[PDB]
């Protein structure tokens, strides 16, 4: 309770950590595409 | 050398003073500038882009860097980012001077034979820089990507 | 580039020194002021003498 | 074998700007200039300014 | 990999009254990494480039340079 | 940019040339144009940090994905906390006139100090890049030119 | 110096042939070579990674990292992790060595005279540098890890 | 000066700083008084070297006088005409901003030229001073400030 | 260093915005602008005239001009003209910057060391330097003779 | 509103009531066009004081008259000040509520105020409501009849 | 006073009207006034029983309770009853005027020397208050709670 | 030194007597020294009272005070204490003389040194000497206040 | 008398006493007496400097005499501008109020100086005490008692 209690410093972390919050935006999922079945030595593409 | 350069070196050379001729040109580069000076900050943004753009668009997923080709090895990769980062930068030089001059100087002076000696395909070359152009012109804007791929063609034209 | 010189200056000397010591040999006067050192100094880290 | 010279300490100033006495002149002069009237806009709004 | 190069410098600053016969023409070989940094030193005094030749290296070799 | 002057003229045993006096009498001249400009950044920066995580976080979703850096409240703080020392250091270069007070603090060893956080720099430089476009969107188009000319400094020195 | 280069010296000043208490020591150096080998190998694996943990374990969110501690530029930043990798790299070639005369000769020379003269914060180095140590006596194992952290108290100590 | 920005970024690996951009920008302003300085200094020439030969025969009668380099009508004719170099490579600097496209063709190996022709370079020295005083008679007061400049960079190059 | 630079760097080290003080101190610097760039033009007009009626105040026809002195090789003479015109140019630099911070980085730094090393006679130059600067306040006038006699003094204080 | 109803409750031995927490719902519920109000009578300072005070010296002659208070430029100045401290008042007012700011402040001693310093009263109030004209000009319409309804308190007031 | 005439009379001492940095401040007032009178029915609804509860947890079964405590004698308790109503009453009037001026004017002027000259004890009376925190800020809410125990905490800040 | 025997002071090394400027210098100076001796009088009531209540703001019940802290040891509490105690009493001396150089010469002079030599933290320094700051800024009123934070600000500085 | 009683409580380890206080206060309370009588002796130095030659040289006319030190116009003119030093010096302790800051430049050292200079100091006393008799002349009976003072501890300095 008393690391809680002094001040946070300027310039922190935790100041901007709101902001994170309102903006959101969980990131994308997995593709779920397996590497065992890219095959690939025939999917690569010339030019 | 520059524009101005250009024009006070063919007036000195003749003993001629500044006639209305030059004076045309000089105030024609002034009016000119003001576009040179926003592509040339806008093309400094994003330069990586533009040859990231410009390999994925010609030189990736072809022969050239499979096995065999001159983009194999990962130093040859390098040096190709290397070369065409300077072909870029030597162009933006030669849009903001306003005369090609310090292409034919700094960059098309010994380059045919440093890319005959080492094996490295022209043509290839050429298309890549022709990408860069293309790049480069519809990032820019027409207006002032006419005077970019001026001085774009000009050094592969030289190369070739 | 030889290892002759690699022994005699590279290697009882340290990281700090061998700025100087190769700036009076070659250059034939000590480093100018602290970013003229730091640049050197991140050439010794990344890559060799 | 000591290090001849290490690094280049860096040395603080003795005057930083309270002196360069006209920079430090203007200070005044123009943090005095805010309130004395200042007429360029309509006379009965700068008497009611505190 | 070395390259054999013919180069000609200006010296257009100063007008030099000894010898300096040899820095203005030159035949010398440089090795690889460092033709880069000549090449772009003998561009910034406006030198002239004449022939840039292989002395070592095959060129198209991967690993052993 | 007095700064920039001084020591090119000092490289030189010559003076300041007057041309370079000229220049500088027209910082001096624009000066009030950028402290204005400075001001208007100023006092709206959880704006522009607001729309700056906004923009880059509906174009790279992949610091919001678990295996990138800025997964969580804590990680997502520090990556606005990054978005505003880089506004903070951009309105700092407005000031100054020339990029030197900008690149001395937050270009010169970026890209080492990014590697050894993880963290991707091009998520950095569409940051910086969602950064402008609300500057843009903020300011005039007379002030939008001067301001996104060093972010656009900001955005090709982190690529 | 080697331990092999310090017990032959240490023979030859007496003049001495090769006395038996000379060959247990180099055959014990001969017999530690293996997890010294091992050691060595998985340091050289992943020292980034032990970099980056032991800022995040001592050096990171302190005042340090604030405006007004030593690493808040990001040139200095750098120069700090510059510094991380260094002392792992020498303890390294300490470790595999046996013997620490290469700390002494090449990073404990003049080194408290650097970080007093740039205002270098000593005791947060000393923190660094511990946090380092358990960082890789966690990651290579006990038994050579011991040996590293020998290494790393001794540049800790002479430091202080 | 453009070249000189252009050679002084391009010798860093860096780009051009915009407080290069700055001073380009504002040299590109400033262009139209330096066209119409550099149009009047060209039309009213030979009154400028009249009156520069005017000045300095009177300062230096050495010259006039047999034992001196420009004796006879055809010698004079030769000073005059490098009074009238001179005043051209003072237009040249003008026009350009900076004084290198002068230096490259009047100033950079002067000095043996004239010593092993032999004129003093005094005299040339006070010839383009009164080129100067004839040009700040001829020429507004912010007009003679900036012509004297280059004027003044010549004066001081053949001491 | 600046004045604007270190404002912005005293802003910085807080982590704190720029607050009405240090648009203050920027405000007054761009005030003071005006008689500085004038200032600095006119001494950059006539700084041989300058150090010549310095030398011609201060240092000639003493002892220190005649043999025994250090002024009497003509080479010694020839740098002594040079570092009063050094400390003129870069007092010009200090006054148009508005901070001495580039007198301590370029000039105070070993400046001692190399006097007591040569020989060289701090009090002469000391008054040298005095004499440079009641020439320089007498030139530019009292308003900026101020400032120059400021940055002069700074050299003369941290040269004894 | 808060204060009067607190001081309400404070004077009987009772909470606030629900009536007035409705009420304290629907002056919160109405403080955003309020403070819309507010922004627009702010943003039109000068012209509506301008119009104002003219249009008293239209109806009422007196005070510039010779004879009158307000003659004289400094004085007419301090005339069209005091209409620029009533608006003040009215903007407080309109923002507030309650009728304690403009009470408190320009309204409680103001009789024997202006009998001592020999302005008549009636004329402060014709400029009050040439305000309340011209802002009811310049707002939207039922808008205007709340701007106007404290401008109304403080024309009634005042006399 | 409210925060209302706060913000008013702030802008006044400096002589300036409403521009946006106050009417944001009246913003963030009206969006927590709302919850702030849904907080003072919830807080008119049960005051009793706070007070009951808060006497139950804090003051019975005590010494001052027993023979020869302050709050011994039948007038002695009711006169605390009705000085924690007091409390919950007043603190619920700087609840909704979001400004703890007239909390201190009105009660906070004299019951320092008040209880002073009766002879209450303070600290009775800070744990009776901290015990009324508790009650109301779990019946209330979180944020609503925790705005009543703001002005409580200045209530029992003010008779220590 | 005082703020007298530096006007003084300045008079003196020019020659010059005693004009208008330093005479109004002078009189400012016995117009604030009632102040001066009412707020030296106050502080020097509860110089106790203030150590303590800065280490209890400071501190206390932080990692400095726990083991492997530098104010584990009790010794170095009462070192400590004695620290906080010279750095208000000459923080007095300074604002009763109205001059810092008696902070120069008996505090600041080779402080960090000290601190550097004994292993102190400088930065929890600063702290306690700013919660000292705000602890006799809030004691002696906001007026004088302004004056003891002007020298404690100058420990705080020069120690950093 | 500042430093003094700060020097004196600091040779202690005790505080300064609150007596030290009570004479710092009155010294403050003092200070304006001080400024007006070190302004009156400030203006009127040269009418001092000119009636303390006066009544030295009437006094003592060795000094006028060629074997004497102030022998010629250079010579006396030495000597009158040793009077206006000693002059200055007594102005600097009537700001002061005690006499450390006087002492400390004209008093601690001035009988080997003046023993090496070849000039006896009894005729720098009378000198002092001449100024004391003009400047007792040209100020009222509480300055000049206030003055004479300083000036006495000066001619009991000298010998
Ligand atoms: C400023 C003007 C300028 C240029 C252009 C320049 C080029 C240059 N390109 C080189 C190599 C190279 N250049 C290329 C480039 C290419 N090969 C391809 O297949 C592509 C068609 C093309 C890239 C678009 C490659 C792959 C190498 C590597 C050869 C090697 O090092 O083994 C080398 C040999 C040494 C080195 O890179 O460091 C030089 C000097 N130097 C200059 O001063
Ligand atoms: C092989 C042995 C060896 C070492 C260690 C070494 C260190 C060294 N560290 C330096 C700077 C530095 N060193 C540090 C390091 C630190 N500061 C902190 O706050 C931390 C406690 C600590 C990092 C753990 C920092 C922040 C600087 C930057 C100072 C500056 O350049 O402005 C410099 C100045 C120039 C430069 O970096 O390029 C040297 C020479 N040189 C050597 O040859
Ligand atoms: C003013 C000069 C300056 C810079 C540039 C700076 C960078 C900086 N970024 C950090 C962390 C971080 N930086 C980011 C960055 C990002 N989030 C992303 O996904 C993007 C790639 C990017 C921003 C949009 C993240 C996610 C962390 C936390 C990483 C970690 O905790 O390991 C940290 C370590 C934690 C801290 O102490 O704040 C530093 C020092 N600090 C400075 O003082
Ligand atoms: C544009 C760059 C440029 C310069 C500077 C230049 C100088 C120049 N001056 C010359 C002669 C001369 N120059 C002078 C000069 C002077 N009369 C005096 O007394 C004064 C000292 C001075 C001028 C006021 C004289 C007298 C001659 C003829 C000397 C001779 O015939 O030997 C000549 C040889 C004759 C000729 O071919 O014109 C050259 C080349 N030529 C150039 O193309
Ligand atoms: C915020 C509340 C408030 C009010 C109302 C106020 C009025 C006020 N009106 C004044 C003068 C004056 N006021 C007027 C007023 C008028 N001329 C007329 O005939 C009209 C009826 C009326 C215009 C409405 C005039 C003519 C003077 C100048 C009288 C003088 O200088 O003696 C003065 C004395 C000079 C000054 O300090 O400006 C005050 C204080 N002050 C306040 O703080
Ligand atoms: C509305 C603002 C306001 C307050 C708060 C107020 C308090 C107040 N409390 C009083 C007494 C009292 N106050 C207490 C209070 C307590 N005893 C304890 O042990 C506890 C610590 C505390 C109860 C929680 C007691 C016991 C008395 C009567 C003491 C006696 O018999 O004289 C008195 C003296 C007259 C009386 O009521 O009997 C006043 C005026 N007056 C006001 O105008
Ligand atoms: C008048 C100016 C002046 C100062 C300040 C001064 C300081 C001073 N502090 C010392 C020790 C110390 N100083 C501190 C103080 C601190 N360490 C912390 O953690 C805190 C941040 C800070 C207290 C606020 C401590 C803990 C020691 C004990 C070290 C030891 O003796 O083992 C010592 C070593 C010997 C001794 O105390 O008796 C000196 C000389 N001397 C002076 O003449
Ligand atoms: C402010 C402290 C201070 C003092 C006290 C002082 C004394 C002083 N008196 C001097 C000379 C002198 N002083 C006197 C003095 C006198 N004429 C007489 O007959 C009387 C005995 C007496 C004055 C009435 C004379 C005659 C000389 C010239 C002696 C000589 O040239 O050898 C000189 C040498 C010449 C010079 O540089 O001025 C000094 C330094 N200087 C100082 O800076």
């Amino acid at each position: 309770r008393k690391s809680q209690e002094k001040q946070l410093r300027e310039g922190d972390p935790r100041k901007f950590a709101d902001l994170a919050a309102s903006v959101g935006n969980q990131g994308n999922y997995a593709q779920r595409i397996s590497a065992f079945d890219i095959d690939y030595l025939n999917a690569v593409p010339n030019r | 050398q520059d524009a101005i350069t250009a024009v006070i070196n063919s007036a000195d050379v003749q003993g001629k003073y500044l006639d209305t001729a030059a004076l045309e040109k000089l105030k024609a580069y002034f009016s000119t500038g003001e576009l040179r000076v926003r592509a040339a900050t806008t093309i400094s943004a994003n330069a990586a882009a533009i040859v990231k753009e410009a390999v994925a668009k010609s030189l990736l997923y072809s022969d050239i860097t499979r096995p065999g080709g001159n983009m194999y090895t990962t130093r040859r990769y390098a040096a190709c980012i290397r070369d065409l980062d300077y072909y870029l930068r030597y162009a933006t030089y030669a849009m903001l001077a306003g005369d090609p001059s310090i292409l034919d100087e700094r960059v098309l002076n010994g380059l045919k034979e440093t890319y005959n000696s080492l094996g490295v395909p022209v043509g290839a070359t050429v298309q890549a820089i022709q990408a860069i152009k293309e790049v480069t012109a519809s990032l820019v804007g027409a207006d002032a990507g006419k005077e970019m791929g001026i001085y774009l063609d000009y050094i592969s034209s030289g190369l070739s | 580039y030889s290892n002759l010189y690699l022994k005699e200056f590279y290697t009882p000397y340290p990281n700090t020194k061998v700025i100087e010591l190769g700036t009076k040999h070659f250059l034939g006067r000590a480093p100018i002021d602290q970013a003229e050192i730091r640049k050197y100094n991140q050439i010794l880290a990344t890559q060799g003498i | 074998n000591d290090v001849v010279i290490p690094s280049f300490k860096p040395v603080q100033a003795r005057i930083q700007s309270d002196k360069t006495p006209i920079l430090a002149k203007a200070i005044a002069d123009l943090a005095a200039q805010a309130k004395q009237m200042d007429k360029s806009k309509p006379l009965f709004i700068e008497l009611g300014r505190s | 990999r070395l390259f054999k190069i013919t180069a000609l410098v200006p010296s257009l600053s100063r007008t030099r009254t000894q010898r300096e016969l040899q820095n203005t023409y030159f035949t010398k070989l440089v090795p690889y990494e460092n033709w880069f940094r000549e090449q772009q030193r003998i561009q910034k005094a406006g030198g002239k480039i004449i022939k840039v030749e292989l002395a070592t290296g095959k060129q198209g070799t991967n690993a052993g340079l | 940019i007095v700064t920039k002057s001084i020591v090119n003229a000092d490289a030189e045993a010559r003076y300041l040339s007057p041309g370079e006096l000229d220049r500088i009498k027209s910082f001096v001249a624009g000066g009030q144009q950028r402290l204005r400009i400075a001001q208007a950044l100023t006092d709206n920066r959880e704006r522009l940090v607001k729309q700056a995580g906004d923009q880059l976080f509906q174009k790279r979703p992949d610091v919001v994905s678990p295996g990138g850096n800025a997964y969580g409240q804590e990680m997502t703080a520090t990556c606005l906390r990054d978005l505003d020392y880089y506004l903070r250091l951009v309105t700092y270069g407005i000031v100054a006139g020339d990029v030197t007070p900008i690149e001395e603090i937050g270009v010169i060893g970026v890209r080492e100090m990014y590697k050894s956080l993880g963290t991707p720099i091009e998520a950095v430089g569409e940051g910086v890049r969602a950064l402008k476009n609300a500057a843009s969107t903020l300011l005039s188009a007379e002030d939008a030119a001067e301001a996104g000319s060093y972010f656009d400094y900001v955005v090709g020195a982190l690529q």
